[PDB]
């Protein structure tokens, strides 16, 4: 790939990623001041476990179905074969999700997006599992730090999907070819933008695969107490990604 | 199923 190439690589992931956002960032910090009361945190803690898991299923599946939709738009994405692109989703999916969360994260006072209002952690203490709460939260805390731009959470993004090592992949060197492309659109971009200095403030290789892998051990656990709430009242996407 | 389904969608 050229330099002319590389660029309309950067313009396209960027157009993909603004068309395919769940939550406008204006609208977000926009939000701010509009926090839960003391009454609300409550409302929300005396729910019960299965009513909360329920919640944040659906909120969950939500965003999924826009990132499968950035998948969609992404380019060289629909051109890889069926098989490919369900182990890329299947395994990314979530970890974009994470990504995309930091936006809706308020660092100032560690409060999140969440039901038409800002709350801190305390808001999720009904589905026991605060430690995967926590965890997200600090995740999204050291994305916050980073001041991370539309344009770079794309970029960033673009390539937490498009991961050549996703155990189950039939056209490896497809996907290599695709994610080195993308590597050069996202550096290239840091490079013009004067933002190099993030690099080596990014995540370390294995810590968005930490989050999925406490996600997916506390809706075993969540499951396992109640089976007919997942099996009848869980988004089929949702089951699909996470469950079996 | 779904993931199929929203990937064949157009
Ligand atoms: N960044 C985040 C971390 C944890 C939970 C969240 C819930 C939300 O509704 C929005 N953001 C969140
Ligand atoms: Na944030």
């Amino acid at each position: 790939a050229s330099l002319t190439e590389i660029e309309h690589l950067v313009q396209s992931v960027c157009k993909s990623y603004r068309e395919t956002c769940q939550l406008r960032l204006e609208d977000l910090l926009r939000q701010r001041s509009n926090i839960f009361s003391r009454e609300e945190v409550t409302g929300y803690q005396r729910k019960s476990m299965w009513e909360m898991w329920e919640r944040c299923a659906h909120h969950l599946t939500e965003a999924i179905q826009y990132v499968v939709e950035f998948a969609k738009r992404l380019s060289g994405f629909m051109e890889l074969c069926q098989n490919d692109q369900i182990v890329l989703l299947k395994a990314g999916a979530m970890e974009v999700v994470l990504v995309r969360m930091c936006r809706a994260y308020n660092a100032d006072n560690r409060t999140v997006f969440f039901e038409g209002k800002y709350g801190g952690m305390e808001l999720f203490r009904a589905l026991g599992c605060s430690e995967l709460i926590s965890s997200i939260f600090d995740f999204s805390h050291s994305l916050s730090a980073l001041h991370f731009s539309e344009d770079e959470i794309a970029l960033y993004t673009a390539l937490v999907l498009i991961n050549a090592h996703r155990p189950g992949l039939q056209e490896k060197r497809k996907v290599e070819q695709l994610q080195y492309n993308l590597e050069l659109a996202f550096h290239h971009h840091l490079c013009k933008t004067h933002r190099q200095s993030i690099l080596a403030k990014l995540p370390p290789k294995g810590k968005l695969r930490s989050l999925c892998s406490q996600h997916v051990e506390r809706l075993q656990i969540f499951q396992h107490l109640h089976p007919i709430v997942v099996q009848a009242a869980f988004p089929p996407l949702y089951k699909e990604l996470f469950s079996g | 199923k779904i993931l199929h389904r929203l990937l064949q969608d157009s």
